This record gives structure tokens, C-alpha cells and sequence, in this order.
């Protein structure tokens, strides 16, 4: 029936429904197929699909962290021993149901974390994520006062995506490069950030330049900021600085060359630790620092 | 829900909000000490016979409490620490009227799994265990606190204003193989006099005192063992809002010079609310005591604010009645005690 | 070489009780192998496997007590569950478990002597011992007074 | 009953915090003592191999031995002098050498067992299945535990990679035995030593034992040999509430230069380690030892020299005083592997309220 060509068919699709919650969704129409009663010979068949999943993909993380919650929630159905088959129907109707929570999620987040931007405070923005901006969105619903500061991501050219994303709302924008980035703290109140992943240990799984930015925040005292849908937790433990799952280039060093073809590698996907955040916003609560640890000891009971 | 119902049978209501607004009630203990009496008063009194009525009702009194003053935060605190312990009773209650309850631990992830009595009584002896824990804090400070501070050590404490911080300090230098000395900020504008008390009370006792004004604070961070925080209220993230003037500076100077910092608190005193922003939180000043004669206060637009807030990245530890929490995690303590919907009420 | 189950059927029924070697732990639950049902792998989940902290318990070591729920009889799938058997009935698994252990420990000496296949010679005894008379052990404790 | 004050050395001006003392030759005790108690207190006194994993591992199979060699008497029932004889164990051990934490979850877990069990069982049926739980119960928190530590090692160590360690800590022995044995990687590990005991020379002996490639070095030249370092793995003593590294001497010196020179620390530690007694510096609680130890010059423990030191109570104010136990600062190391897999020391205490 097949998962990858699922989530392959989302091309003009995309927003409010995420990039995870529609793996989620593929997850559980393969699910209720075949039927779920029999544990042998569906959990193993899930279990090869994630797997044949984890190997198609390219630069990605979340996907892996979402397969984990399902399994989770579909171990914790017969927890109670219920009956073989009221268990099954709520497995079942979860899945339409996990999706329907990122909506109530986003209503939770965009006036929770609206709180955070005070009276006019000079914001600067990077890697962008659909809870970041539907905050940023919802304060201009609200009718208060922010100024924004576009940073020159490098992934496949994000900056100006980002620019022309907050060109239809109507607050005024201006570009600044990464490179000068630091030169740039001082002006800002605050610098926010969207994530790809949070940590076990409590930091950040982001893209082309984002430990870079915590550090530099770090040295000006000025506030930095997570905001994100409470999915993205895996249980990584990234140990060093530079130490990441790839399925590309871990820093080449190529031959020599005259015709220019080899060249633009570098470290796509970048960790920082965990002192570097100041505050982290999610749908569970407002909290910080040891508290994704909880959520993942609460999880995998372990 | 207006007060309309609540008049003649409750009175102490509206006095509560009167101390309030014109701040005749003073020190968050105190605060807490009146809301406890006010809600052993609304339980004793009223008729209700329905329990999800009741609490919805605790929960608009408890909002209308915050909106009347915003710097009570020991009577916010203590609302939703008897809310959630009405809460868990209750949900013990319906598991025995309906009729595993019992995986693991005590976890959170509430966006997972679905779902007469003496219920009235626990609800009063819950209000009693409140007072006693307010009564006695001291005791299970002393047990964790008296065992980090050494001979020959210098003290240096900003807000001389909290109760609890002297008497503290007093039990360690009763004991005779302890040995320590005292720098105080003066902090001008506020603190004043409760510094000059608190000179005198530690003068009283025999423990040697030094009176430090509040520009000689870097003069003398290379020379300082230990930095000791009076707050008021302790929040989510770590951070503090302290009894007044002259703290986050000092802790600025223990950063700089990596010294340091000591927070001494309450689990009452302690917040399940999250501050954003010090912009709101913080109260401010009057400046008439700054300075006199009002036709050059035209020109002279002078700044003063009463409550300080410190940042999480300064502080190490709170000690409190239960034990020593790292910033990083006394949220933890917090869900403990209060539940996540009982924030916004 | 070890192989051949201890019944007549290849696979399991409902409400058959079973003993397992544990083999695998953690996610899903254990892939192992069973010393009451044949040696191929049935799978069991975490849940099943706790009643009732837990990473202490298990951890792939001796042997428990389990009862087979759901059964393919096409290519080879089993479940199981644990919690379910009564405390009466664990004395009786663990009778059945070790009845099971003497037939194997006893039809291994004729594949060792002789150098036949130890499953020809596990078809050729399981007819009347196990089918006719009862269970193998007390044909042979009956075969050792009298012939 | 025992001998107990006179000291040698002074006492000190700074740092008088803790005992000094005790009996190393024994002279005038009771005569009820067990002789496998008397051992491992003659054995700790002046002990080259342990640090903190094995001695606990040691006094719970001495005890497994008093329990065994214990008949219950005809008149006074089991709860009755066996707490008191325990008593008279744990003061002794404590005379010759300040106990770990771990030895403290194990006299926890031994005075609850004698509560879980009442006065009316058969005495040879109550021990015999007494020892089995305790060798169930070190089977699961030690050895299985152990195993866990080091699978979740495995999957974090890069192939072909660099690691500098201190100490004399059981589980990265065998962490690093089974990366040179099993996985068959390129790894070059370097091993850092102090002056009172030689722990790393003896862990870097039985790594030459296995046939490693091994460096080894001391404290005074750090600078020269990170200038190469990747993965430095720390002995872990005890963890505290905040998540402070309380561990051996030459620890956090090792932990500061890592934290600065980029690559990180990583502390493999055990789920009985963690204890709820929380501090802030190195003066707080310090196992200090006779400056006994300190006289020898440099090579050897036994050397026997006519050198330049010999004197320190008839000189005045002369204190070669040295330390054992330290303090690492929080922040500094970012992973630790126990039982509950994975974690941060940031979290610390999310292992002491699961139990």
C-alpha cells in the first residue's frame, strides 16, 4: 500500500497539517488496513515500513520522532486489557485525532506565547518554523507593536522565503546576512528560533547556522527563544558539537579542481547545548530547560 | 461571577481587596495568611451540594483576587495549591462511583490517555496542612542550607527584607563552629530601613556586621565567598522577583566575578506562573523620596521601582522547606503542587 | 541438532499455556523462542509482560509463564500474554514445562547413538504416548515397571 | 571496643572539615567481629585498585557471607543483634575509610529487607532465599546494569577515535576492553595520573594487558598532549541533586580544558550512584588521608627513600596536605549512561523520584 509515496503526494499541500502529523496520518491508514488485532503480524510490518522510511530519507528528523509517539499510543490502547475490538476502534479514530490536535495546539500556542514580545521589542528571526510564525502572525491579530529582522539562512535559500512570507501580513522587513549577524545584537530585543528537533539533554536540533546564533546571544545577554509543536522530541543525545544522523556528508575535503563542481559542503544540520536557551515555548505549558528530559522519561518509561 | 451572592454572608471579601489596593496588607506571608482565612470562611459558610459548580466558582473568585492585585502572588499561589487538592480528591471520588489506575510514576502527558462523601472535610484539613506548612519552613531550610557555608567565609546579602533569610542566618551562627561575615546592601530608596534593622539584628546577636552603600558592591566581589537572595516570589524558569532595590546589579557582580548565589524561599512563595516579560510584573516606586521641591520635578522626571527581578542565569539554588532544587529544575517542585488548567483562572 | 516441537501441530491454539526462553527485550516487547511450543520465535508486548520497575525485571534471563492469545497458521506469527494466567495455573504450566523438558532431554540420546534426525524419531513416538496414552513422561514411568 | 583520637600530623588552619585518623595494625578490638569485615577494612586502609563501583560490589558479597555463616539463636530471634552487629560493621568501615553512596543504598536496602521479614520462618529456609534476592539484586543494579552502560556507549563512540580517561573506575575498564575486543575499532586512549595513588597506571597495565595503544600522562603536562583529543570519559563517584560531578582527584582540571578545547565530557555512571545530599565546592565534604602516602619520592608506592621531606609534626606549619574526593562544576559535562539509558546531568534527579 505503501508510506513513502503517502507522504510524497503532500507537494502543494503542506502548512496547519505538519510535515510529522501527515507521517502520522500514513502511519495509521497502513494501519487499519490490514487489521490491528493480530500484534505479530502488524507491529512487524510497521516496524519494516519506519525502517524502509528512515532509509529513503535524506535530511530529516522528525519523521522518526513521530513514529515513536504512535507506537506509544497504540501500545498504551489495550494497557487497561480492554476488549479486543473498543480498543482497536479508538486506535483507530486517533489518528484523525492527532491530527485534529495540531489544530488545537496552534490555538493554544498563538495566545500563550504572544505574551513573551512586550511593548515595541525589535525582533530577529531565524530558521523558520509554522508555530514561530503563527505567534508572530497572531500578535499582529492582537494589534500589538514588533519590528522584524530577516536572517540569510543557506539551506535552499530560506532568508527569502521568510521575507516574502512576512511581506503579506504587513510588517516591515530588512535582510541581514549570517555573517553579519553578530553586529546586529545590540538593536535586537530578542532573537527567536524554530526547531527541527529538541534534545534529551535540552538542546537544539536546527539547520545551516543556528549554535552560531545562540552563542553570539549568549555573549550579548540578549534573549534567545524555542518555539515549537510538541512532537519533535526523539531520544538523541548528541554528544559532541558536531556529531549528527546524516545521510549525506559528515565535512569533505576534495581534490584538487579546475573546473569548480566540488565545493559548497559544509554542515548542514547544527546542535547547541542547552545553556544557550534562554526560554522554550511549546502546547505543554511554558517551560524550559530539564523539562523535555520529563516529557521523555514520562514517555518511554525508562 | 460578581460578588452580588457573596455580601452578606462574606464580608471579608471586600476587606481583603481594600488591604489590597491602598497596601495595608504587607509581606506575602501575610497575603497568603488572609486568602487561607477567606477561603476557610467561604467553605464553612456556603451551601452548595454540587462540587464542578463550586470549583468553577473558587476559580472566578481566585481570577477576580489576581485582577485586584497583581503583586499577590502568595494569594494566587495559595488558591490553586487548595484547587488541586480539591482536584485529586475529587478524582479519587468518581473512580469509586463509576465502580490498571496505577502504571508507573506520577507523569504528566494529559494529551494522551483519556479518563455524599467527606469530601468537605478533607477540603478543610487541606487549608489546615497549608497553615502548618506556612507556620514551619525554617525547619527544613536549616537541614539542607547550614551545610554549604564554611569558617572564614564573607557574606554578601542584597534584600535584608525577608523574614525568612535573617531567621536562617541566625540559626547558623548559633551554631559556635561557624564563623562568617556580613556585608549588606543598603538599597536606598526602599530598603533603607530594614537594612539598618537588620544591622542591628545580626549586632544584636554578635556577628560581624558591615554596612556596604550600593555603588561599593564591585569594590569588593573579589573578596566575597557567597551571595544570598531574599525573594519574594520564585517563578518557573528559575527566576526571582525579590522584596525591593539594589539585588540585580549585585548578582550582575557575582556573574562577572563567578561568585555564588544562594536563594532562600517558600514552596507557597514559589509560582507556577511564567514571566514573560519584568515589564509587567515588576512594581515601582514613589519618587517623592528620591527628591524634594515640585517645580523642578517638571524637568526632573526621576526613576525609582520597588520589586527587582533577577534572570535564572545567577542563582544556584532554592532552598526550601522540602529541600536544595537547581533553576534548571524547580518547575518540577511547582507541578508538584500545582496543577497545569489552575494557572489561568 | 535441536529442532521439532513438543506436539503434533506446528502452531499454537487459543488459551494453550506455554513457557518461553526469553531472547529479546524493549520497543515492541520480545522476539524470542518458546521450550513448550516448538523453537521459532513468538512475540509478546511490553504491556502483557508487567501487570503489576521494569529495568530490573526481565532482561532476556530465565524462564516465565505465558498464554498464547492470537495465532497465524499460514506463515508463522504468535502472540502472547503473561499477566492473564491465574496463580492456580502456574503450578500447572510449570509442571507441563518441565514434563516437556524430560521428553526433549529423553529423545535426544537416539539422535546421538544412531546418527538419525532427531525429528523422525520425534514422529514415530508421538503417536501413542502422547496422543493415545496422555503425555509421554508417564508412558515412560509406566513402560519402566511394566513393558 | 576500639581505639578512637591522637591523630598524626597537625591540624591544620585551613581545611579541617572532615576526620584525618583508626587502625591499620590491629591491636585491642572485640573478639565477635567477622573476619571478612576485618579484611576489606585492612584492604580499603591502603587500596590501589578500588573506586567507589567495586567496593560496594565487595561489602554486599561479605555480607551475602556473615549471612550464610549466621545461625539464629535459641533465645534471641534474627531482628534482634543482627542490626546492631551491622552497626558495629559500618563504624569500623567508617574508621578505616569514609563510605560511597553506594555502599549507602546497599545498608538501606539490606535494613529494609530485615523489616520485609518477620520472626516466624525457618531459620536455613529464610537465608537460603535471603542471599538468592541479593544475588538477584546485585545481578540487575550491578552486573545487567553495567551491560546496559556499555551498549549505550557503543552507539555514541564514533569509529576509529581518541579518549583520554582518569581513574580507576570499574565500568570503563570493561567499556574500553570491550571497544579493543568486540567492535575491533582504532582506539587510542590516553590515561592522566595523580600523585597519592596510581589508579591510571594500573588501569593503563591491565589496557596493555589487552593489548591497546595507550599514552600515558600526568596532570602537570595537559597542555602538550591536547595540542589530538576527542572523547574524554570521567569516573563517576556520585551525582548529586543539582547535578554536580562529584568524583576522584585529577577530574575536574580534565573536565575544564575539555570544555574549552571543544570536545566535550561524557560520564558513564549507575542508577545506585545517585544520592540527594547536594553541595557546591570541593571544601564541602573532602575525603582526606595521612599525609603518609606523600612521603614516597615519585616512581613507586614502595620506595624507601633518606630524601628531602620526613618531617611534619616538628616543623613549623609544614601542611602537604592533599585531597582525594573533588568536585567538577555542573555545566561542564554533557552526557550521562545509566541504567535509564540516557541523560543529561542538567536533569540529575529524574532517576531518584522514578526509584
Amino acid at each position: 500500500f505503501n508510506i513513502t509515496e503517502t507522504y510524497l503526494r503532500f507537494l502543494e499541500e503542506d502548512t496547519e497539517m505538519t510535515m510529522p502529523i501527515a507521517a502520522i496520518e500514513a502511519l495509521v491508514t497502513l494501519l487499519r488496513i490490514k487489521t490491528p488485532e493480530t500484534a505479530a503480524e502488524m507491529i512487524n510490518t510497521i516496524k519494516s515500513s519506519t525502517e524502509e522510511l528512515i532509509k529513503s530519507i535524506p535530511n530529516s528528523v522528525s519523521l522518526r520522532a513521530g513514529c515513536d509517539i504512535f507506537m506509544r499510543f497504540v501500545l498504551r490502547n489495550l494497557h487497561l486489557y480492554g476488549d479486543w475490538e473498543n480498543c482497536k476502534q479508538h486506535l483507530i479514530e486517533n489518528g484523525q485525532l492527532f491530527v485534529s490536535r495540531a489544530k488545537k495546539s496552534r490555538n493554544k500556542i498563538a495566545e500563550i506565547g504572544v505574551d513573551f514580545i512586550a511593548d515595541d521589542d525589535i525582533i530577529l528571526v531565524h530558521g523558520y518554523s509554522r508555530a514561530v510564525f503563527s505567534l508572530l502572525n497572531h500578535a499582529a491579530n492582537k494589534f500589538i507593536r514588533f519590528r522584524c529582522v530577516v536572517t540569510e539562512s543557506r539551506p535552499s535559500k530560506q532568508g527569502n522565503q521568510l521575507y516574502t512570507l512576512l511581506e503579506q501580513k504587513g510588517i516591515p522587513v530588512t535582510l541581514i546576512v549570517d555573517s553579519a549577524v553578530g553586529a546586529v545584537i545590540d538593536k535586537v530585543d530578542k532573537v527567536f528560533v524554530g526547531a527541527e528537533g529538541v534534545a534529551e539533554s535540552g538542546g537544539i536540533i536546527n539547520l545551516v547556522g543556528t549554535y552560531s546564533v545562540g552563542v553570539l546571544a549568549h555573549n550579548a545577554r540578549k534573549p534567545f527563544y524555542v518555539v515549537t509543536e510538541s512532537h519533535k522530541f526523539v531520544r538523541m543525545f548528541p554528544l559532541s558539537s558536531d556529531d549528527l544522523p546524516m545521510a549525506g556528508p559528515p565535512l569533505d575535503f576534495t581534490r584538487r579542481t579546475d573546473d569548480l563542481e566540488d565545493a559548497l559542503r559544509g554542515p548542514t544540520i547544527d546542535y547547541t547545548a542547552q545553556e544557550y536557551i534562554t526560554a522554550l515555548i511549546t502546547d505543554l505549558g511554558v517551560l524550559t530547560p530539564s523539562a523535555v528530559s520529563e516529557e521523555l522519561i514520562k514517555m518511554w518509561y525508562d | 461571577h460578581p460578588n452580588a451572592a457573596t455580601s452578606d454572608v462574606n464580608v471579608t471579601i471586600d476587606t481583603f481587596v481594600a488591604k489590597l489596593k491602598r497596601r495595608q496588607v504587607q509581606g506575602s506571608y501575610a497575603i497568603a495568611l488572609e486568602t487561607l482565612q477567606l477561603l476557610m470562611r467561604f467553605i464553612s459558610a456556603a451551601r452548595w451540594n454540587h462540587v464542578n459548580d463550586l470549583i468553577e466558582q473558587i476559580r472566578d473568585l481566585g481570577n477576580s483576587l489576581e485582577k485586584a492585585h497583581p503583586t499577590a502572588f502568595s494569594c494566587g499561589n495559595v488558591i490553586r495549591r487548595i484547587l488541586a487538592v480539591l482536584r485529586d480528591e475529587v478524582e479519587e471520588d468518581t473512580m469509586s462511583t463509576t465502580v490498571v489506575a496505577e502504571p508507573l510514576i506520577s507523569s504528566m502527558f494529559n494529551l494522551l490517555q483519556k479518563p455524599k462523601t467527606d469530601y468537605r472535610q478533607v477540603a478543610i484539613q487541606g487549608i489546615k496542612d497549608l497553615i502548618d506548612e506556612i507556620k514551619n519552613i525554617d525547619e527544613g531550610i536549616q537541614q539542607i542550607a547550614i551545610d554549604l557555608i564554611h569558617d572564614h567565609e564573607i557574606l554578601l546579602t542584597p534584600t535584608p527584607d525577608s523574614k525568612t533569610v535573617l531567621k536562617f542566618l541566625i540559626t547558623a551562627r548559633e551554631r559556635s563552629n561557624r564563623t562568617f561575615t556580613v556585608l549588606v546592601t543598603e538599597g536606598f530608596p526602599n530598603n533603607t530601613k530594614n537594612a539598618h534593622e537588620f544591622a542591628k539584628k545580626l549586632a544584636q546577636h554578635n556577628i560581624e556586621t558591615l554596612v556596604v552603600p550600593d555603588s561599593a558592591v564591585f569594590a569588593l566581589m573579589s573578596r566575597v565567598g557567597k551571595v544570598i537572595i531574599g525573594t519574594k516570589a520564585v517563578f518557573v524558569n528559575g527566576g526571582t522577583i525579590s522584596s525591593n532595590s539594589g539585588v540585580s546589579s549585585v548578582c550582575e557582580c557575582a556573574r562577572e566575578f563567578r561568585t555564588p548565589v544562594f536563594a532562600v524561599a517558600g514552596l507557597y512563595k514559589l509560582s507556577p506562573l511564567y514571566p514573560f516579560d519584568v515589564e509587567k510584573f515588576v512594581e515601582f516606586g514613589g519618587s517623592q523620596r528620591i527628591l524634594p521641591r515640585m517645580d523642578p520635578r517638571k524637568r526632573l522626571d526621576t526613576v525609582n521601582q520597588i520589586t527587582d527581578y533577577v534572570p535564572p542565569e545567577n542563582i544556584d539554588i532554592y532552598i526550601t522547606n522540602v529541600g536544595g532544587f537547581n533553576p534548571s529544575f524547580i518547575y518540577r517542585i511547582a507541578w508538584d503542587n500545582y496543577k497545569q488548567i489552575d494557572v489561568h483562572l | 541438532t535441536s529442532h521439532c516441537r513438543f506436539y503434533e501441530n506446528k502452531y499454537p491454539e487459543i488459551d494453550d499455556i506455554v513457557m518461553v526462553n526469553v531472547q529479546q527485550i524493549a520497543e515492541m516487547g520480545a522476539y524470542v523462542k518458546l521450550l513448550e511450543y516448538d523453537n521459532i520465535e513468538g512475540m509478546i508486548l511490553l504491556s502483557e509482560l508487567s501487570r503489576r520497575s521494569i529495568q530490573k525485571l526481565i532482561r532476556v534471563g530465565k524462564n516465565d509463564v505465558a498464554v498464547v492469545l492470537r495465532v497465524d497458521k499460514e506463515k508463522g506469527y504468535i502472540d502472547l500474554s503473561k499477566r492473564r494466567v491465574s496463580s492456580e495455573d502456574i503450578i500447572k504450566c510449570e509442571e507441563k514445562y518441565q514434563k516437556s523438558k524430560t521428553v526433549h532431554s529423553i529423545l535426544r540420546y537416539c539422535a546421538e547413538k544412531f546418527q538419525i534426525p532427531l525429528e523422525e524419531l520425534y514422529k514415530t513416538i508421538a503417536w501413542p504416548l502422547s496422543r493415545k496414552f496422555g503425555h509421554a513422561y508417564e508412558a515412560f514411568k509406566l513402560s519402566i515397571i511394566d513393558e | 571496643p576500639g581505639i578512637s583520637s591522637v591523630i598524626p600530623t597537625v591540624l591544620e588552619q585551613s581545611f579541617d572539615n572532615s576526620s584525618l585518623i583508626s587502625v591499620k595494625e590491629l591491636l585491642l578490638n572485640k573478639d565477635l567481629i567477622h573476619p571478612s569485615i576485618l579484611l576489606l577494612t585492612s584492604h580499603l586502609a591502603h587500596y590501589k585498585i578500588v573506586g567507589s563501583i567495586p567496593r560496594c560490589i565487595a561489602m554486599l558479597e561479605v555480607f551475602q557471607i556473615v549471612i550464610k555463616d549466621y545461625q539464629t539463636p535459641k533465645g534471641t530471634t534474627l531482628s534482634r543483634n543482627l542490626t546492631s552487629y551491622l552497626s558495629h560493621q559500618i563504624d569500623l568501615l567508617k574508621k578505616a575509610r569514609p563510605l560511597s553512596v553506594t555502599m549507602g543504598n546497599a545498608i538501606r536496602w539490606l535494613k529494609q529487607e530485615i523489616s520485609l521479614i518477620d520472626p516466624s520462618t525457618p531459620d536455613k529456609a529464610a537465608k537460603k532465599d535471603l542471599c538468592e534476592k541479593i544475588g538477584q539484586f546485585a545481578k540487575e543494579k550491578i552486573e545487567l546494569a553495567d551491560q546496559l552502560i556499555i551498549d549505550n556507549a557503543s552507539t555514541q563512540i564514533e569509529e576509529s577515535t581518541t579518549i583520554v580517561t582518569y581513574g580507576s573506575s570499574k565500568v570503563l575498564t570493561e567499556l574500553l576492553l570491550h571497544n579493543a575486543i568486540s567492535l575491533k575499532k582504532n582506539i587510542k586512549v590516553i590515561v592522566v595520573d595523580s600523585r597519592p595513588l596510581f589508579e591510571g597506571r594500573k588501569m593503563a597495565e591491565t589496557l596493555r594487558n589487552a593489548g591497546v595503544n595507550v599514552m600515558y600522562a600526568l596532570i602537570t603536562s595537559l597542555d602538550t598532549i591536547f595540542n589530538d583529543v576527542d572523547y574524554v570519559f570521567l569516573g563517576a563517584h556520585s551525582i548529586l541533586s543539582n547535578g554536580f560531578l562529584y568524583s576522584r582527584a585529577g577530574t575536574a582540571m580534565l573536565a575544564m580544558s575539555a570544555k574549552r578545547r571543544n570536545i566535550p565530557v561524557l560520564v558513564c555512571c549507575e542508577s545506585l550512584k545517585f544520592s540527594q545530599r547536594v553541595q557546591l565546592d570541593s571544601v564541602t565534604f573532602n575525603e582526606l588521608a595521612d599525609p603518609n602516602d606523600l612521603v614516597n619520592i615519585d616512581y613507586e608506592n614502595p620506595v624507601e627513600r633518606r630524601g628531602n621531606k620526613g618531617a611534619l609534626l616538628n616543623q613549623f606549619i609544614k601542611e602537604r596536605k592533599f585531597e582525594k574526593k573533588k568536585l567538577a562544576m555542573e555545566n561542564k559535562p554533557k552526557g550521562n549512561k545509566i541504567g535509564g539509558k540516557k541523560g543529561s546531568e542538567g536533569e540529575s534527579k529524574d532517576a531518584s523520584n522514578e526509584e
